[PDB]
């Protein structure tokens, strides 16, 4: 037994991953064998192998990435080294590239083979569907097949471009939105690639003071994880009325326990059923779901489309972890969206002006404050971006916001104010 | 002509199935046939199959071409991938159904399942969202795929069947900078060290930009030395967070004996009944125990077990507390209470607290 | 000999009237009677009458031997304050408990009422807690006793009948060390400057300790001036606290202009069907116009009026908003927000947040 | 008139303190005037003139104060001087002196007759009842005469000392407890006596990094508002059943509406009525006291008594308002209370060795932590001190909780651990 810890894990219900990396080493020696044009056939034997020491070891092997990058671009592509880099040759230089997945990681099948042919050439052949931000994740290459595999990627029939690392624009993500989903409030596929191709300059070559990252939802329902994973939320609502089929209730409620699995859900009791009718408050529903998400053939989204944007988003390094909030409660999700563009570029040209190095956008609010933040956006302060005004006194006023005074006068007598 | 660049990814809407194609933004309702099969009827009246599969994430291309051979013949050449990390085919003729969730188990042993009914209201264990781990992260405390793996072998059962009250989501990260939706989630596992780093004086004054590692450190615990021209640490300020060994290669914390994994609980992205909450540490550490981690495994499904059996149909475990409440939770879960679960991360304002960190408000 | 020191207040048993004395830790039950008038049952059979009244807290010794004439004819000569300065008389002839309101009202002209009831659920506004103000006090933005006099003739039919439908207590801090449990409060009237301090260098030299007067800025904005030994003030990270004029009189920061009172809703203490809450600002800034202060008291009296209106009974201001969403909060009592409202106190620890600031917990 | 802005304070329904300082004026002036020993016959009226510019320049006329004090004394007595001092010589000086109150304020009137006698004699006749910590203030007096006051005042028949000011032991103060409430669950006004008694010196000199305040309310309640208002709030409360009285209940079920003004007011949903049964579950009841305060003939606090501790109640000053947190979920409250006794040493000693300067309890803890705050009192932590667990996960670890290792001895024989 070459891998006595590894093969435990082979053992199992759940498919393995295990199986996945033997898998692939052994049809890529075959390949190779077989006359391919396979460079890296070593590929991921050396990878199991390593660890294979990592488990005995119960530590990492990889040190430190000495930067690299492909002609033109500065991010996409992560450097990554092994400390047992003579003792197994063939993971000295293990980079992964970073593919840009389609809007909703839709794909058609020669789109796949096409990804596959030209990693099997150039790389370890392990890939990772998908990565955490959305991009195909490329597992393992030299640092000289970096230019030719992503001149081959681009002149496939169906072509694929770089993602985004390092301190850019990373490469957005959608939930299915309207390709699938009946509560889409907008065309999030549509939304997420515009963006992707209007800022492609911002992806490929890192210019802000930090990582960026935007994320499109459907509905409040949220299923790209978009107000965790992302300083920038577009979260699909409405403004009008929860359109809602009598019929299609009285349906439900046929066998529905819509009192209790529903009525007493609702968060602000806007929802009620008397055995009759269902009556919608919509002054006092705050759009969470739920009752659509209960009765989907009988309740829908209103009329009155946009999104709610919440700013910050970010795992917790330097000043903590972030559920992004509201910045700006709603905007019209319309092609080609200058008004949200509007906003993504104020802000951009606000944080690479004042942001420290490697300072998040909210970690930014925070130093800066909304005032400040608002301003950039030009919108005004809004109730619905707090649970709850301050619980303190302590108030900055603007200098014009003052009676003027002896005081003031004083202030402006010394260069003050 | 030169290498062609700035072109992006494919344009998502040549890539759709042609029924979903036709039938964009114009659905009706959709409908749980039964575990891992979702139907979707248009309102134009065609009806198209959705159905799930568990994936390690991780994927062979030859694991991929052969999923490409299955979509050819199920779906028309069709195929996609979710959020967390699962695959979905599109089935036409609903006969066929069953004909590919059997074949899919036997080309590749990828299990049916992932999904959840809200309208009935039962509810299955989908795919644990996770990173790279030793296959290929230089800052891990712990390895995703192998617990990953681990885990839902445990929790397998629960994937592929709704024996569950309300929505789970299981998410993992291997260090404190916490990869993925980890600090939202009704369960998760975090890799965290215990030991504070000793310096590498030599690889510091030669690899290390000193005053940004300095600048990281969220307690300050960093001093530059100016004799010399290295870093102190200050054991007392430091808590294993390890960013300086993301800033400096120079700043190992490493210690295979005492890095593990912290568990939390009560997250929650969705709007649906209440407010999006961040985790909360409810054990401070269980031990890494390659290949089986049994020690993390048993702390898992022990809390999951304990939620499962109390909860109300809907009520998730953050739901479940705010029922409860904390002191009943560490009961019913057999956890214990210690100071390092009564938070001491001085940095974080308290107006975030105030801030609105939801989607929910009256118009 | 020498002079006695170290031997404290008397001892209060030996002031207790005679049937409290006896009856002390011994009661079957309180009825509140009417406004100002609460009976008390014991074990024992014995009943008494606390009989209460409002007070201006400034007292004249005079008062008070006035108050101890009416206390040797009405309650055998024992007397009381209570916790919000209202002063309170023992009767046990009920027959006698309208001589007794009566008289005090002719002799010192101080109101019955400042009860309330929750059985019955109808509340009276009690006396304003408040402070020295300009009467004896060098760092006040705001008068004291004479918003509180303002007000209370505003609001006096509150004080005397039980009106309103929960628990509301009004009190008054004349800067923002809040002397006082103002910043707990239904609604609180709280002093604040918006002009930062001009250092007087001369002042600051002869008489402020520098680096404990630059650690008492909380935002920083204090730096030492070594040059001209002296405190230079950043006047961008200034929010007019006042902190540093407390801690050294070459730091004032005085507009009369400018001073005046921020207002802010929902404070709660006891911990009766929810927690106890901190006071929230709803009104950022309205003048200081003596004598009567009229742009306060119609803020104020707006927001009061707007609560009575709509609470249920029992629901104090933060449980109506509780309900009802800070939304409709501020459309209902016609208030503007505006982003000063939005927490920027960046030194307060989000940790404390996650703290149970209450005696509410399971056993 | 001389004082046309302070009259229009003499209109209006509530007792003018106007009329108040007037009334002093008048009367102090007429006793002097009757050849009775009056050291002060003119403060009321200086007072009354200094408040009255101050009306029409809208801002305090005094200024920082010299220190002052009592022979023996390091607190009480508060220096304050008016900037309006060759204008209005009586005010020049004019310092208050916190007088120590009974516990509860309950008084006879021979109580309060001798500190008018005194107050007449050597001060301004003015007064507070009372100051917001509970102290009597004595509103006015100069220097010279601080030393008599203090002594005609212990030499009373009923003799009253001073409070505390300054960086000590603040005078406690305690609600009326079970002089007059049947909610009481110990002995207020005998633990504030008591505390006041016992630490007198601590009171007296002041000898610490800052103030520190202790209030005793009976019940939850909290009628003296000890949470937001003290360091060290002690706060009454109970281990086992509310005493239920069910014929009393069905007494109050005749005419009030128990399902809707009790049974959905409850926090927890712990207290059940079904018309002719009231229930409670006590395992799910969290003391708040609004089933008793609806029914006081009915329900009672339970039998097993003592108090909770709320620790780090204060104003805003440096680091944000504090209502205090649970320290100490149960402890006994009986004579000579050597637990709570106990716990104050140990934080008090703990608290003078590493508190800054002007640093409170609250915000020492918070810069050192709950661990070794509750080592100092000698408590386990108990999640009944959290509202949630941290969210995230940056823990401190002990020495001794981790396994030795290699690392372990590395930082061992590095001076560091
Ligand atoms: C590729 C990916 C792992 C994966 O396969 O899941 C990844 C892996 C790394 N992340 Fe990340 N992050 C990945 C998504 C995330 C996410 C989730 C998301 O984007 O949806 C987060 C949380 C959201 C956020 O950004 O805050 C995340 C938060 C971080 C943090 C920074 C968080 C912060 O507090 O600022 C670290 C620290 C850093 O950037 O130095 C980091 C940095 C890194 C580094 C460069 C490790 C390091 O410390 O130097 C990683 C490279 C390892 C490698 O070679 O593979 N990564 N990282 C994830 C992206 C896949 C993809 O491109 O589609
Ligand atoms: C499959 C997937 C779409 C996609 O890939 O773009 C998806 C699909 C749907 N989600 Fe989701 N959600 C998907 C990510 C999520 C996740 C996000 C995540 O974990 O990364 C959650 C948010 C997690 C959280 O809140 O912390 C999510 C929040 C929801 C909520 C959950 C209900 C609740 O009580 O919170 C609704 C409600 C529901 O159950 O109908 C929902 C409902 C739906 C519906 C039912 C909408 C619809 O009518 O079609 C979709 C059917 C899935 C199902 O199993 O019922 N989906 N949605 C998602 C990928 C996850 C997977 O493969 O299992
Ligand atoms: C006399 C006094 C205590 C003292 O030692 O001086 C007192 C006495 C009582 N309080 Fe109190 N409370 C007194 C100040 C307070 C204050 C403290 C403060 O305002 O600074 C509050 C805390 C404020 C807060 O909650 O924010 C207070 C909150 C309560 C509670 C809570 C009401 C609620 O709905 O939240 C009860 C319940 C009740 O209404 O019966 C209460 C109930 C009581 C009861 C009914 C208890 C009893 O069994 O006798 C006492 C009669 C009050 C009445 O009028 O109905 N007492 N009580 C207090 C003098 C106040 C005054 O002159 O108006
Ligand atoms: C006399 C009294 C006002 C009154 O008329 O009731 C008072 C008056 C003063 N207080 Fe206070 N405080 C009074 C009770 C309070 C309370 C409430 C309590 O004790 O129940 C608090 C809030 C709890 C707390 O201490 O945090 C309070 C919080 C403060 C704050 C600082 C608190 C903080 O750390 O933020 C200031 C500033 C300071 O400590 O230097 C202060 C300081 C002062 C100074 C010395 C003014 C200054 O800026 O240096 C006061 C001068 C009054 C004068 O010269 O006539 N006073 N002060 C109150 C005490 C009299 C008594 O013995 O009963
Ligand atoms: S976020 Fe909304 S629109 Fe998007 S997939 Fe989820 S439920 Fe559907
Ligand atoms: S969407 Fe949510 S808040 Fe609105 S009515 Fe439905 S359940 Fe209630
Ligand atoms: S969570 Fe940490 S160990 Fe895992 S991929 Fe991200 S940076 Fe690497
Ligand atoms: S591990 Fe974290 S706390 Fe410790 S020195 Fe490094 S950055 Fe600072
Ligand atoms: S609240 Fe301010 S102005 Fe009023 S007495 Fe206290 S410190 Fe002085
Ligand atoms: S007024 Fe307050 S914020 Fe301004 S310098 Fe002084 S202490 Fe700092
Ligand atoms: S705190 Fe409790 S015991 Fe004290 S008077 Fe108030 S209700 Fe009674
Ligand atoms: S004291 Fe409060 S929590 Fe307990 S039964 Fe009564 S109302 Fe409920």
């Amino acid at each position: 037994s070459e891998t006595p810890l590894l093969d435990e894990l082979e053992k199992g219900p759940w498919p393995s991953f295990v199986k996945e990396i033997k898998k692939t080493a052994e049809l890529m020696e075959k390949a190779a064998a077989e006359g391919k044009d396979v460079k890296m056939p070593k590929g991921a034997r050396g990878l199991l192998k390593q660890l294979e020491i990592s488990y005995k070891d119960k530590k990492t092997h990889w040190k430190h990435g000495g930067i690299v990058s492909v002609v033109g671009y500065g991010g996409g592509v992560i450097g990554r080294y092994s400390d047992l880099g003579e003792q197994i040759p063939e993971v000295e230089h293990f980079h992964t590239m970073r593919i840009n997945q389609p809007s909703g990681w839709f794909y058609s099948t020669k789109a796949l083979r096409g990804l596959c042919d030209v990693w099997e050439k150039w790389g370890s052949g392990l890939t990772n569907f998908h990565g955490s931000t959305g991009d195909i994740i490329f597992l393992g290459t030299r640092s000289e097949y970096l230019q030719p595999c992503f001149e081959d990627l681009g002149n496939l029939e169906i072509p694929f471009d770089i993602g985004g690392s390092g301190s850019d624009l990373r490469t957005p993500s959608a939930c299915m939105g309207p390709a699938l989903c009946e509560f889409a409030c907008y065309d999030t596929l549509e939304l997420c690639y515009d963006l992707t191709m209007t800022y492609q300059d911002e992806l490929h070559r890192p210019m802000w003071p930090y990582k960026f990252k935007i994320k499109c939802a459907g509905c409040p329902n949220d299923c790209v994880a978009s107000k965790a994973r992302s300083d920038f939320a577009i979260i699909g609502t409405w403004k009008d009325d929860i359109k809602v089929d009598q019929e299609a209730v009285k349906e439900y409620a046929s066998w529905m326990d819509i009192e209790n699995e529903v009525v007493k859900l609702c968060p602000t009791g806007a929802i009620k059923w008397d055995g009759k009718e269902l009556t919608i408050d919509n002054r006092e529903c705050v759009r969470c779901m739920h009752c659509i998400n209960k009765m989907p053939k009988a309740l829908k989204p209103g009329d009155e489309r946009g999104a709610t944007i919440l700013i910050g988003g970010k795992a917790p390094f330097v000043e903590g972890a972030v559920i992004g909030w509201v910045a700006v409660p709603f905007v019209e999700v319309e092609k080609p969206y200058d008004e949200i563009k509007e906003i993504l570029e104020a802000i951009w040209d606000w944080w690479d002006e004042e942001g420290k190095f490697r300072e998040r956008i909210g970690e930014l609010i925070w130093r800066k404050g909304m005032r400040e933040f608002l301003k950039v956006i030009g919108r005004e302060a809004d109730v619905r971006m707090v649970k709850a005004p301050r619980n303190n006194p302590f108030m900055f006023f603007e200098k014009d916001e003052l009676k003027p005074s002896a005081y003031t006068e004083e202030l402006k007598k010394r260069g003050m104010w | 002509e030169g290498v062609k660049t700035d072109f992006g990814p494919p344009y998502f809407r040549d890539l759709l199935h042609p029924v979903i194609a036709k039938n964009y933004g114009k659905w009706k309702y959709h409908e749980v046939v039964k575990p891992g099969v979702i139907k979707r009827v248009a309102e134009s009246g065609d009806v198209i199959y959705v159905v799930r599969f568990g994936t390690p994430r991780l994927l062979s291309i030859y694991t991929v071409r052969e999923l490409c051979d299955i979509a050819d013949k199920y779906s028309d050449g069709y195929l996609r991938w979710t959020s967390r990390n699962n695959v979905e085919f599109f089935v036409t003729d609903e006969s066929k159904i069953d004909d590919l969730i059997n074949e899919v188990q036997e080309r590749v042993g990828f299990p049916c399942g992932g999904t959840w009914d809200a309208v009935k209201g039962e509810y299955g264990l989908s795919n644990i969202v996770h990173t790279q781990g030793w296959i290929h992260c230089h800052t891990p405390a712990i390895d995703a795929s192998g617990i990953v793996k681990a885990v839902m072998d445990e929790l397998y059962e629960y994937f592929t069947d709704h024996k569950l009250p309300a929505m789970c989501r299981i998410s993992l990260a291997c260090c404190a900078n916490m990869c993925g939706a980890v600090h939202a989630s009704d369960i998760a596992i975090v890799g965290i060290h215990r030991t504070p780093p000793i310096p590498n004086d030599e690889a510091i004054r030669k690899t290390c930009e000193i005053p940004s590692t300095v600048a990281a450190c969220p307690t300050g615990a960093l001093k530059p030395d100016m004799k010399n021209k290295t870093i102190k640490v200050d054991v007392e300020k430091c808590m294993y967070c390890g960013n300086c060994y993301t800033m400096c290669p120079g700043m190992p914390l490493f210690d295979p004996e005492n890095d593990g994994a912290a568990i939390m609980v009560g997250g929650k992205l969705s709007e649906a009944r209440r407010m999006p909450e961040l985790s909360k540490v409810v054990v401070p550490w269980v031990p890494n125990e390659p290949p089986r981690w049994p020690t993390l495994v048993k702390y898992v499904k022990q809390i999951l077990e304990a939620w499962a059996a109390n909860a109300n149909k809907h009520e998730r475990l953050i739901e479940w507390v705010d029922r409860i409440g904390w002191e009943r939770f560490f009961e019913l879960t057999g956890l214990e209470f210690t100071q390092h679960l009564i938070d001491d991360y001085r940095i974080t304002p308290y107006f975030y607290s105030e801030f609105r960190a939801s989607t929910q408000f009256k118009w």
